[PDB]
């Protein structure tokens, strides 16, 4: 289930003031995703049928 | 005079047995590595104390990238109460004229450069021990430069061995071999480091127009007695072009415009031609004896010129 | 000013001096007198751009 | 503007459509604004008459507007070959009634 | 045109050039196959035309404005825009401002890069102007403090640096060791699409020049992931003291202060470039 | 190089807008072969080396990770594409290094062109043409 | 900013001495010289 990635990683340093070129990350909870649950919907007791 | 020379000053403490004087003495024109150029210094700072990592002695190997951080200056006065160095990254002299010593057993010739090597003799590893200080000294060789690209060559290609004979040199007919000695595995890893970078980087799209060309190399030591001497007995590109037969992709992308080979070259010269340079240290001293002669032998002052 | 060159000497002297003109109103006049060759033929030169 | 007389010959409002009106067909080419022809060197003689931005800049005091045109600065050269644009550097004071 | 020792007092970096004609061919040989080669020819074109509203000069703080959307604070990058479009002999500099920057923005993409073309140039004891230009004069090696300025009423000239542009290495890794400090000028490059960066940098240290490409590794090598030359720089001069003094100020271009690093006693001695692929 | 199998342009230079005749050609070629002879084989067991060692090793720890994504698409795809045209007893790999450190060591010295000469040009032009003499300096 | 030719002739002397640093608060214009500066001349 590996999204598909053409690297692997890289290793670089960036200085605070001289950014250029600028980007954004991505976020992950600090819990174990054990506590993040698969999703739900529950289907109504009754339909309007 | 503080822009012609600058006299950096190692202190002498107090408490020296006169024998422990007069090896200081002894050691008038010698290598001392300064980790600033301060005016003021102690003997402490200079010595092999000051030199040692947290709880790990370096070797050979590593001895090296602890001179290039630091700064080579040159003893010229032994005074009784301090020593008079001055640093050969700033200027020389007012005049430009410093007396090395030769701690090789290899002379020098009028016009070779000077890179300077630690102890790697057998026999050689002399160190001025002061008891009444506690202190040794590690006082580095110097020699003429295409043996300083050949001795730390032989460390390098030694140190790759052990990651899974080569000690024996020839200098002028001298048979001379250095001490073979086991090394640390983190040290030898920034060596390996410093060839991948530099030996990728000199890889252009260039280069396999010219790796196209090694079959009329082949094709060309047949004929010259030149080639034939230039490639080696010990050759890999007469063992990989009787196993591999290249080819170049036929059309380049704009290649009209722009010159595949040309930069092929510029890319060569900073990365594989800046190589030596980047393992050991620099030649930043030659030698121009004014009317001695042209040979200055072992154990003897020699006269010294900056050079880039 | 002492700077040398050329494996000569130069020798550069300068003498910093002030000038006010202390006359209120047009104190000089400069007429023209005679036509020596006019420099530019008159001649018929198209332009191109 | 041709809403208006002409302060030289007033009862007509121009001697051209042509040249005088602001984007006119002279305008376009000879206005050092629109920067049309500035890069050859040779020199463009109206150049000082469409220029908007000159006329504009200048004071109008005439006393001392007579002493600088003794010495105003001529736009071309007396060293070229066919005839040029004043280089940067060189200067000739030459006086000019235009 | 570009530089003004009018309005930059007695005491500043110059920055002399080579010649500009040059630039249009070059930039069709050295460039990587799928970049604009005819972007130089016409970003250098517009400058012509743009100065005129050959071999010059630059002074420093010139070129501080024009790199300076690229710097962080920014605070102070705005500062030396602020007293440039003033006080400048010339109508618009801040339209060649955003043209020489364009100019080079124009130069890393065409791969005829900036470093290439700057040449050191002295620091100003003096200069002699007149209409259109000036006899500039200045020390291309030696001490700074005790030049024969030409006013015998003040023989004194201190060296002036914007906080944009001074960066330092003792502080930032701890180094509180006393010792000669040395002075380099540091280019940074920044190689996207359509997304280049330009920054000057005057660095002090007490490192060899053998010993400064890793400092520029640690700092700068968050261009070199971006990026295959990513930093080029060169020697500048010594402080020759065993405590290397400096000193934090704001001087007034004409009305505008901006905060200017002072640095005393500087002796001057070049060096030249190098190049990181 | 490309006389030992040249190109349109190459024999053409623009310095301070004035053109150069590197032609000027038969002596020339004959004169400069000893360094195309060592340019060509200082590249060739240069490239040779690095193509035998890479796969030899491939460390495992962070020099293998740091290494083929700085070589994505820059030397594993241009490995491939020799490797291509090529291929992958006892190999004399490890005595090789010494003997091409030494030679491109050596050429690095003589190729390197180090100025011996700087110019402040002090009351005079700021160019000095060709035949006119120029002020020389080389210490501060 | 401060005329030095006048210091040639004082009009008294200062009997205290304190190190006068810590009340740099109390002053208008204020220097401290390590030797000599060139701006003395």
């Amino acid at each position: 289930m590996d999204p598909y990635y053409p690297f692997d990683a890289l290793d670089v340093w960036e200085h605070r003031r001289f950014i250029v070129a600028d980007s954004r990350s991505f976020i992950t909870p600090e819990f174990p995703r054990d506590f993040w649950m698969l999703p739900v919907f529950n289907i109504p007791r009754e339909t309007a049928a | 005079m503080i822009t012609d020379c600058f006299e950096a000053d190692i202190a002498i403490p107090s408490g020296i047995s006169r024998p422990d004087a007069a090896a200081l003495q002894r050691c008038e024109g010698r290598v001392v590595f300064l980790p600033t150029i301060r005016r003021q210094l102690a003997l402490a700072d200079v010595a092999h104390e000051s030199f040692v990592s947290g709880g790990v002695s370096p070797d050979t190997l590593g001895l090296l990238l602890a001179y290039r951080r630091r700064f080579p200056a040159v003893i010229t006065r032994v005074l009784p109460t301090r020593i008079v160095a001055c640093p050969v990254d700033l200027g020389l002299t007012h005049a430009g004229t410093v007396n090395l010593r030769n701690t090789s057993p290899v002379d020098l010739c009028n016009g070779d450069p000077v890179s300077l090597v630690p102890p790697v003799f057998e026999g050689q590893a002399t160190d001025v021990r002061l008891e009444s200080l506690d202190l040794t000294l590690r006082f580095p060789v110097p020699l003429p430069t295409p043996l300083a690209r050949e001795i730390v060559a032989r460390l390098v290609a030694r140190g790759i061995r052990d990651l899974n004979d080569l000690n024996v040199l020839y200098y002028n007919g001298a048979r001379l071999s250095l001490v073979a000695d086991v090394q640390q595995l983190a040290s030898v890893n920034t060596e390996l480091r410093s060839l991948v970078l530099n030996m990728v980087y000199s890889i252009t799209e260039g280069t396999t127009l010219i790796l196209t060309l090694i079959p009329r190399l082949l094709a060309l030591s047949a004929q010259d007695g030149y080639v034939n001497a230039l490639l080696q007995m010990q050759s890999v590109t007469r063992e990989a072009a009787q196993l591999i037969h290249p080819e170049a992709p036929m059309l380049m992308q704009d290649g009209e415009r722009r010159l595949p080979l040309y930069e092929a070259l510029v890319a060569w010269l900073a990365h594989a031609g800046q190589l030596g340079d980047i393992l050991a240290l620099a030649p930043a001293v030659r030698v121009c004896t004014f009317d001695g002669a042209a040979v200055v032998q072992s154990g003897d002052m020699a006269p010294v010129i900056r050079y880039p | 000013a002492r700077h040398e060159t050329g494996g000569g000497v130069n020798f550069t002297l300068t003498q910093p001096r002030g000038n006010v003109d202390l006359g209120v109103g047009y104190t000089a006049v400069a007429a023209t007198a005679t036509v020596r060759n006019p420099v530019t033929d008159m001649g018929n030169l198209p332009q191109n751009f | 503007d041709h809403g208006q007389s002409d302060p030289a010959r007033p009862f007509a409002a121009t001697a051209n459509p042509w040249a005088s009106q602001r984007f006119s067909y002279g305008d376009l080419l000879y206005n050092g604004a629109y920067h049309l022809n500035g890069a050859s060197p040779v020199l463009s003689p109206c150049f000082k008459f469409f220029t908007a931005a000159d006329i504009t800049a200048k004071h109008r005091c005439l006393e001392r507007l007579i002493v600088e045109t003794g010495s105003a600065v001529s736009t071309a050269t007396a060293a070229s070959d066919v005839q040029f644009k004043r280089p940067p550097g060189c200067r000739e004071l030459v006086e000019d009634p235009c | 045109d570009l530089c003004q020792p009018n309005a930059e007092r007695a005491g500043a970096l110059l920055l002399a050039l080579r010649h500009p004609t040059d630039l249009p061919h070059l930039a069709r040989h050295r460039a990587p196959p799928g970049r604009q080669t005819e972007r130089l020819a016409e970003a250098w074109g517009q400058l012509l035309e743009a100065s005129a509203l050959r071999a010059g000069l630059v002074s420093f703080n010139f070129l501080v404005a024009a790199c300076a959307a690229a710097y962080d604070a920014r605070d102070a990058a705005e500062a030396v825009r602020a007293h440039i479009t003033t006080n400048y002999g010339g109508t618009r500099a801040g339209a060649r401002l955003d043209r020489f920057s364009e100019c080079l923005r124009a130069m890393v993409h065409t791969h005829v890069f900036p470093h290439e073309v700057m040449r050191f140039f002295g620091g100003l004891v003096s200069w002699v102007t007149q209409d259109e230009l000036a006899s500039v004069t200045a020390v291309c090696s030696g001490p700074q403090e005790a030049t024969h300025t030409g006013h015998p009423g003040r023989p004194r000239s201190a060296v002036t640096i914007p906080a944009c542009a001074f960066v330092d290495l003792d502080a930032e890794l701890c180094l509180g060791g006393p010792g000669a400090a040395f002075l380099y000028l540091v280019f940074t490059y920044r190689q996207c699409r359509d997304q280049e960066l330009c920054c000057v940098y005057v660095v002090k240290s007490q490192l060899p020049p053998r010993g400064l490409e890793a400092a520029l590794e640690r700092l700068f090598g968050r261009l070199r992931i971006t990026n295959c030359t990513y930093a080029a720089f060169a020697e500048l001069g010594v402080m020759p003291d065993d405590s290397p003094r400096c000193l934090h100020r704001t001087e007034r271009f004409g009305a505008v202060g901006v905060p200017v690093v002072i640095l005393e006693g500087v002796v001057w001695r070049p060096g030249g470039w190098r190049a990181c692929a | 190089i490309r006389d030992l199998n040249e190109l349109p342009d190459l024999n053409v230079l623009y310095y301070n807008g004035a053109r150069l005749s590197l032609v000027a050609l038969a002596s020339v070629n004959t004169e400069l072969r000893s360094l195309v002879l060592n340019m060509v084989y200082s590249i060739t067991e240069g490239t040779t080396l690095i193509l035998t060692l890479i796969p030899r090793l491939l460390a495992l720890g962070y020099v293998n990770a740091l290494l083929q994504m700085q070589s994505v698409t820059r030397e594993a795809a241009q490995l491939i594409h020799p490797e291509a045209p090529m291929l992958m007893r006892r190999l004399p790999l490890y005595e090789a290094l010494v003997a091409w450190l030494a030679h491109a060591g050596q050429l690095g010295d003589i190729l390197a062109l180090a100025p011996a000469v700087r110019v402040c040009t002090f009351d005079g032009a700021a160019v000095v043409q060709s035949g006119d003499m120029a002020p020389v300096i080389r210490y501060p | 900013g401060y005329r030095y030719a006048a210091a040639m002739v004082p009009t008294g002397s200062i009997l205290s001495t304190i190190e006068v640093a810590s009340h740099r608060r109390l002053f208008d214009f204020f220097a401290r010289v390590r030797s000599d500066e060139n701006s003395l001349y």
